[PDB]
């Protein structure tokens, strides 16, 4: 069979197509530029007393970003991380 | 449980140190910042941590600073906790005592 | 000024929304799930005579995804990358129409 | 040259053989497979590759395949013509004499 050896998900090639018989030379030199676009998530905490279940309001994850720091007062850096908000419940099956 | 047909579990989180977290030095900041502003080309956030309302200059972008927390309406955040992982996709909330936010912000455009 | 340290895109902390005065442990174990969305590209091709630009197809990155791979007829394996389809032109600063 | 608004600059790109390319050995595999399949699951790909009209049992869900390349009108695609990092900053042409895709997939749900 045909069986599968590698898989890459991170970018790496770039198919263009231009038309048939194109003449593409050697110093050109190409740059790619991802969209960006903040993705949207799903949450469970767990253990053997409580569920805890939330998801992501997709309006907000294209609005507006948010991100955490952490703030030295004494000396005046921030320490920021991107974190998504995800809207949580409380359950028990 | 099991998550739904197109989410993919998140297995290589990146560590969020809490050592320097709980700190008798430092604090826990929040940036509700519009999408618009790509944050890791931003070098420096120059604002007022003693003022309500005020204006950020990140780059040439004139920007409106609201504070969440020093505004007494929306003074607590008892509401929001921070999770962190002890292994990378194993997040949990984060520990002093049960962490809670400080100062949180807003920066809006023009209107 | 309060100059910025560090900003890490890549997931890490999750800050979540129960109610006001929640009560979690230490004990419950949380996990998160980032949802597939395959992003969009530009591409931009450039030397000393010519320039190479191109976009992508907002609803084929939706539907159906694209692929890369060499195959060994020897061995029966495929070495598998995801790439993206770019549609490009060629142009050069007013060169050749003008010229 | 500037990008547009919302799209930002590929600064590091991911490494790929292009020495396995030139010779007569490997291959060059191109394919229109739907989004719904996670190819990171995929084990194997056991897709005919004599057959111009064809199927692919990927899991479950049955396959539908056109096996492109095997017609006159996909079988030309002097267009697709690969890139590659050689800098991760700047992408390159993978040179032969210009290298094109040696095999090509429509491989579609039922």
């Amino acid at each position: 069979s045909i069986a599968i050896d590698s898989y890459q998900e991170d970018p790496s090639v770039v198919v263009s197509n231009f038309f048939k018989g194109v003449r593409v030379p050697k110093d050109t030199e190409f740059q790619l530029y991802k969209k960006r676009k903040q993705d949207q998530f799903v949450l469970h905490g767990e253990n053997e007393r409580l569920e805890y279940d939330g998801e992501t309001d997709e309006l907000t994850t294209k609005t507006n970003q948010y991100m955490v720091g952490l703030y030295d007062k004494q000396s005046g850096k921030i320490n920021l991380y991107r974190a998504p908000v995800v809207t949580s419940k409380i359950v028990s099956k | 449980y099991q998550p739904p047909s197109d989410y993919k579990q998140c297995k290589h989180l990146k560590s969020f140190p809490v050592s320097e977290l709980k700190g008798d030095n430092k604090e826990l900041w929040l940036m509700k910042v519009p999408a618009n502003i790509d944050i890791s080309q931003l070098k420096s956030l120059p604002l007022d941590t003693d003022a309500t309302v005020s204006t950020v200059e990140l780059g040439s972008k004139n920007f409106n600073v609201l504070q969440n927390t020093s505004t007494q309406e929306g003074s607590d955040n008892t509401n929001l906790s921070l999770l962190i992982p002890s292994k990378k996709e194993t997040l949990k909330v984060a520990t002093s005592k049960s962490v809670y936010f400080d100062r949180v912000f807003t920066i809006s455009e023009t209107a």
